C-alpha cells in the first residue's frame, strides 16, 4: 500500500520538509541518493511513501503548494530540498496573504486544478494506496483554505482512502499571525468533515515539551518540525514494517474515530530525552507508556487531563513484550480510569512495530482521541466570535470574493464539532 | 484420513506459524527436506509476508499463501462482506484443490482469532463457505477467544460476537485459547516476564500438536477428530472447548519433570493451566477429553480419573455419567530446543468442554453492548456494507448461546 504527503504552504513545506528529514534518514536516504540504508528492510514498505523512477533515484511522492515563493525556493535551494521532482512542486507568485478566502478562492483556486492534475499523477502510481498526508497549519493563507479547498476536492476523487492531516492550530499563548481565529474556523469547517483523521498540533506545546521535557536553550523551529515529524513518523510509514501485531491509517481511524466526525487527534511521543544530559532511559515499556499519556509531552496544549478519553491508541515499536504492553496499558487504563470513557470497555488499540528509531530501543508514538480537544476547538472559535461581532479584518475576505454568512457557516459548523465532543467527555 | 489446516489473519498466520512450526520438528525434517496441507490467508500483507520472507518460507507453495493488497482494518463486516470476497472464492478453490489432493480427508483446522479483521469475519465466510461445501465433514477451528482485559483492538467484541454467531452454525467444534489466560502460565507456571507472542503461539502449537498429529498417532485408544466432537459436543451448538495443558513446566524453575501419570492430570483440571481465563468459576464440564501421550499406562490414566473424578469439588454435570473421552498415544512431547518448555515424558491435552466459556462469553458479550448502545464504530461497518440487523441478530443470537451454556447446565 501507498500513501502521498501534501506540504500545503510554507509551515506545511517548512514541517514537511523536517518530516521528510526524518522519515528519511529512518531509510537511510540521502538528499537525492539513494537506500544507503543501515538496514535491509529500511526498503520494502518505502512504497508508502516514495517512488521507483530513474531507480537507484526515488522521488518523495509528495507535492508542495503555496502563494508566495520565498519559502518552496527555501526548501529547494536548501538542504534536502533537491529531491522531489520539479513538477511536485506547485504554487502561485500571488499574493499569499493571511486571508483564507484568498487560498480557498480567489486565488487559491487558480491553482488547485493543476495540484488536483499532479497528485493523481501520483494517486496512479501503483498498487492500493493507502491514502493521504497533508500536513499544514491552520491560522496563516496558503495552507489553511488553500489546504481546505484540496481535502474537499481530494475526496471528491477518493471517496476510499483515508484522509489524514497534522494540522497545526493557533497556539494557545501566541499566534504568529493576527486573523489567527479566522483562517482557522474556516479552515477546520473544511477539515472536519474531508479528513477521518487530524493531529492536532500546537507549536506552544512543542515549546512546553522542548524546554521542561527537554532543556534546550534555542529551540528553534527545526527542532519543532522536527518533534512533529517523530509523532507524524510513527503513525504512517513506521507502521508499515513487520509488526507483533501491525496497524495503519485504516485500522487507525477505524479505532481511533467511533463517530463519523473523522475526529481529530493528540501526537505523543513517549523516549523524549534531555540531550546529553540524560543518559539514563532504562527504556522499559513503563516509562515509554509512562510518557506518553503524562499529562504534558503532548503535542496540543490541550490537556489531556481537561477531559476523558475516547480511543487511545499508543503506536509501540522495538521488540519488546506483549505481556507488559498489555499490563502497561492496562494499568494505566486502570490505576487511571477516570480519562477513559465507560462506553468503550477497552479504549486503547495498541500496536507493536518491530523496528525502532535508529539510535533508540524503545518508541511510544501516541495518538490520543480526546475530549481534551475540545479546549482549543473552543480556544480557537472564542477568539472568532470576537474579531466578528466587530467584523475586524473581515474585508480582507470579502474582497476576495466572499460572504458573511460562510463566516457563520464555518465556525457554526466547526462549532458543534465541540459539541459533539462535550457529547462524551460526559 | 486426512485434515486440513487454514490459517487467517495475524493471529491466525500467526499462532499456526508456531504449530505448523513444532510439527515438522516433532516429525523429524527440516526446513525444505515433504509438502505441508494447509493455507494462509489476510486482507493487508506485511504479516502474510513476513512469513514468506523467513523461515519456513520455503514449506510452503504461494498457492496456498493466499493473500490480499487491499485493507484488513480491524472491522468485521470489511473482512467478510466488502474486501473478504475479494479473495475468499480464491480461497475455496485453494481448500478444494488442497481437498480433493488425497484419500478420503476428515475435518479443517481453521486457526484464527476473533477480536480482529481478516481472522473475525473474513474466517467467518470460510467456514459458511466451507461447511456448506462440506456437510460430510468436520470443522474444527481454534477460537483464540478476545482476552477478559488485555486487550488491543478498539473493537475487539463487535469482530467477535458477529464472528462466532456467523460460524456457530458452521464449525463443529472451537478449541477456545485465550491471550491472557497463557500470558498469567508464563509468569506463575514458567517463570518469565518477556513472554513474547513467539512464545504464546508455542503454546498453542503444544495444544495442537496434539488434538491432531498426536491423534492422528498410534496407541491406546486412538481418538480422530470425529471421536472429539462426538464425545466432546453433547449439541448441535458448534460447542466450544477450552485447550489445556499439564506439564506445563518452568524449564528452569521446576527442576524436576519425574512426576507420575496422576499429578500432572491433577494440574489440567486446576484453574490454572486452563489455557482460557475461564476459571471454573462454576462451570461443569460436560465432557472433557483428556489426551495422554508418551509414557502413560492404560491403568494409571484409568485411576488418575477415578479420583479427579471422586475429587468431587471436581463436580461433572448431572446428565453425563462418564465424560472422560481417553486417549493416549505413544510419543511424549518435543519442546522446542531452546523455548522455555522443560519438556517431559508424558504430557495431558486436556481439552474440555465446561460450562465455564459461558463466562468470557458473556462479559465478551457485554462489551458489545456498551458500546453498540452507542454504535460507537458502527459506520464503520455499515458503510463497509451492512445493516443494523447483524449487529442486532449476532447479539440475540448470543443470547441463546447464554440460554443455553448455562441452561444445559446448572440445571438437573
Ligand atoms: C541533533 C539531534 C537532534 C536534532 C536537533 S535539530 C534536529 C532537526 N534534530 C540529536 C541526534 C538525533 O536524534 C537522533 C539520534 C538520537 C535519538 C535518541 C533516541 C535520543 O535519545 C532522542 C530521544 C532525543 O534525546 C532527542 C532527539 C529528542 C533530543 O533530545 C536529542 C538530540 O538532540 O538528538
Ligand atoms: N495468541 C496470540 N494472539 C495474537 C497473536 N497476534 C494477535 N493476537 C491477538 O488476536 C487478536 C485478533 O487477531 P488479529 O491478528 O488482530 O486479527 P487480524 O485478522 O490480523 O485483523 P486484521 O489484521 O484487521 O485483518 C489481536 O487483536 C490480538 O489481541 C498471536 O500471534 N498470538
Ligand atoms: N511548527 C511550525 N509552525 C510554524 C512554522 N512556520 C509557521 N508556523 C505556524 O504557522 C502559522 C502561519 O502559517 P503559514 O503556513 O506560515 O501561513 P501561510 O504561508 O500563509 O499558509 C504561524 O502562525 C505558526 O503558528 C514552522 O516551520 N513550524
Amino acid at each position: 500500500r501507498e500513501i502521498v504527503h501534501i506540504q500545503a504552504g510554507q509551515c506545511g513545506n517548512q514541517i514537511g520538509a523536517k518530516f521528510w528529514e526524518v522519515i528519511s534518514d529512518e531509510h537511510g536516504i540521502d538528499p537525492t541518493g539513494s537506500y544507503h540504508g543501515d538496514s535491509d528492510l529500511q526498503l520494502e514498505r518505502i512504497n508508502v511513501y516514495y517512488n521507483e523512477a530513474a531507480g537507484n533515484k526515488y522521488v518523495p511522492r509528495a507535492i508542495l503548494v503555496d502563494l508566495e515563493p520565498g519559502t518552496m525556493d527555501s526548501v529547494r535551494s536548501g538542504p534536502f530540498g533537491q529531491i522531489f521532482r520539479p513538477d511536485n512542486f506547485v504554487f502561485g507568485q500571488s499574493g499569499a496573504g493571511n486571508n483564507w478566502a484568498k487560498g480557498h478562492y480567489t486565488e487559491g483556486a487558480e491553482l488547485v486544478d493543476s495540484v488536483l492534475d499532479v497528485v493523481r499523477k501520483e494517486s496512479e502510481s501503483c498498487d492500493c494506496l493507502q491514502g493521504f498526508q497533508l500536513t499544514h497549519s491552520l491560522g496563516g493563507g496558503t495552507g489553511s483554505g488553500m489546504g481546505t479547498l484540496l481535502i474537499s476536492k481530494i475526496r471528491e476523487e477518493y471517496p476510499d482512502r483515508i484522509m489524514n492531516t497534522f494540522s497545526v492550530v493557533p497556539s494557545p499563548k501566541v499566534s504568529d499571525t493576527v486573523v489567527e481565529p479566522y483562517n482557522a474556523t474556516l479552515s477546520v469547517h473544511q477539515l472536519v468533515e474531508n479528513t477521518d483523521e487530524t493531529y492536532c498540533i500546537d507549536n506552544e506545546a512543542l515549546y512546553d515539551i522542548c524546554f521542561r521535557t527537554l532543556k534546550l536553550t534555542t529551540p528553534t523551529y527545526g527542532d519543532l518540525n522536527h518533534l512533529v515529524s517523530a509523532t507524524m513518523s510513527g503513525v504512517t510509514t513506521c507502521l508499515r514494517f513487520p509488526g507483533q501485531l501491525n496497524a495503519d491509517l485504516r485500522k487507525l481511524a477505524v479505532n481511533m474515530v467511533p463517530f463519523p466526525r473523522l475526529h481529530f487527534f493528540m501526537p505523543g511521543f513517549a523516549p523524549l530525552t534531555s540531550r546529553g544530559s540524560q543518559q539514563y532511559r532504562a527504556l522499559t515499556v513503563p516509562e515509554l507508556t509512562q510518557q506518553m499519556f503524562d499529562a504534558k509531552n503532548m503535542m496540543a496544549a490541550c490537556d489531556p487531563r481537561h477531559g476523558r478519553y475516547l480511543t487511545v491508541a499508543a503506536v509501540f515499536r522495538g521488540r519488546m513484550s506483549m505481556k507488559e504492553v498489555d499490563e502497561q496499558m492496562l494499568n494505566v487504563q486502570n490505576k487511571n480510569s477516570s480519562y477513559f470513557v465507560e462506553w468503550i470497555p477497552n479504549n486503547v488499540k495498541t500496536a507493536v512495530c518491530d523496528i525502532p528509531p535508529r539510535g533508540l530501543k524503545m518508541s511510544a508514538t501516541f495518538i490520543g482521541n480526546s475530549t481534551a480537544i475540545q479546549e482549543l476547538f473552543k480556544r480557537i472559535s472564542e477568539q472568532f466570535t470576537a474579531m466578528f461581532r466587530r467584523k475586524a479584518f473581515l474585508h480582507w475576505y470579502t474582497g476576495e470574493g466572499m460572504d458573511e454568512m460562510e463566516f457563520t457557516e464555518a465556525e457554526s459548523n466547526m462549532n458543534d464539532l465541540v459539541s459533539e465532543y462535550q457529547q462524551y467527555q460526559d | 484420513r486426512e485434515c486440513i489446516s487454514i490459517h487467517v489473519g495475524q493471529a491466525g498466520v500467526q499462532i499456526g506459524n508456531a504449530c505448523w512450526e513444532l510439527y515438522c520438528l516433532e516429525h523429524g525434517i527440516q526446513p525444505d527436506g515433504h509438502v505441508p496441507r494447509a493455507v494462509f490467508v489476510d486482507l493487508e500483507p506485511t504479516v502474510i509476508d513476513e512469513v514468506r520472507t523467513g523461515t519456513y518460507r520455503q514449506l510452503f507453495h504461494p498457492e496456498q499463501l493466499i493473500t490480499g493488497k487491499e485493507d484488513a482494518a480491524n472491522n468485521y463486516a470489511r473482512g467478510h462482506y466488502t474486501i473478504g470476497k475479494e479473495i475468499i472464492d480464491l480461497v475455496l478453490d485453494r481448500i478444494r484443490k488442497l481437498a480433493d489432493q488425497c484419500t478420503g480427508l476428515q475435518g479443517f483446522s481453521v486457526f484464527h482469532s476473533f477480536g480482529g479483521g481478516t481472522g473475525s469475519g473474513f474466517t467467518s465466510l470460510l467456514m459458511e463457505r466451507l461447511s456448506v461445501d462440506y456437510g460430510k465433514k468436520s470443522k474444527l477451528e481454534f477460537s483464540i477467544y478476545p482476552a477478559p482485559q488485555v486487550s488491543t483492538a478498539v473493537v475487539e467484541p463487535y469482530n467477535s460476537i458477529l464472528t462466532t454467531h456467523t460460524t456457530l452454525e458452521h464449525s463443529d467444534c472451537a478449541f477456545m485459547v485465550d491471550n491472557e489466560a497463557i500470558y498469567d502460565i508464563c509468569r506463575r507456571n514458567l517463570d518469565i516476564e518477556r513472554p513474547t507472542y513467539t512464545n504464546l503461539n508455542r503454546l498453542i502449537g503444544q495444544i495442537v500438536s496434539s488434538i491432531t498429529a498426536s491423534l492422528r498417532f498410534d496407541g491406546a485408544l486412538n481418538v480422530d477428530l470425529t471421536e472429539f466432537q462426538t464425545n466432546l459436543v453433547p449439541y448441535p451448538r458448534g460447542h466450544f472447548p477450552l485447550a489445556t495443558y499439564a506439564p506445563v513446566i518452568s524449564a528452569e524453575k521446576a527442576y524436576h519433570e519425574q512426576l507420575s501419570v496422576a499429578e500432572i492430570t491433577n494440574a489440567c483440571f486446576e484453574p490454572a493451566n486452563q489455557m482460557v481465563k475461564c476459571d471454573p468459576r462454576h462451570g461443569k464440564y460436560m465432557a472433557c477429553c483428556l489426551l495422554y501421550r508418551g509414557d502413560v499406562v492404560p491403568k494409571d490414566v484409568n485411576a488418575a480419573i477415578a479420583t479427579i473424578k471422586t475429587k468431587r469439588t471436581i463436580q461433572f454435570v448431572d446428565w453425563c455419567p462418564t465424560g472422560f473421552k481417553v486417549g493416549i498415544n505413544y510419543e511424549p512431547p518435543t519442546v522446542v530446543p531452546g523455548g522455555d518448555l522443560a519438556k517431559v515424558q508424558r504430557a495431558v491435552c486436556m481439552l474440555s468442554n465446561t460450562t465455564a466459556i459461558a463466562e468470557a462469553w458473556a462479559r465478551l458479550d457485554h462489551k458489545f453492548d456498551l458500546m453498540y448502545a452507542k454504535r460507537a464504530f458502527v459506520h464503520w461497518y455499515v458503510g463497509e456494507g451492512m445493516e443494523e440487523g447483524e449487529f442486532s441478530e449476532a447479539r440475540e443470537d448470543m443470547a441463546a448461546l447464554e440460554k443455553d451454556y448455562e441452561e444445559v447446565g446448572v440445571d438437573s
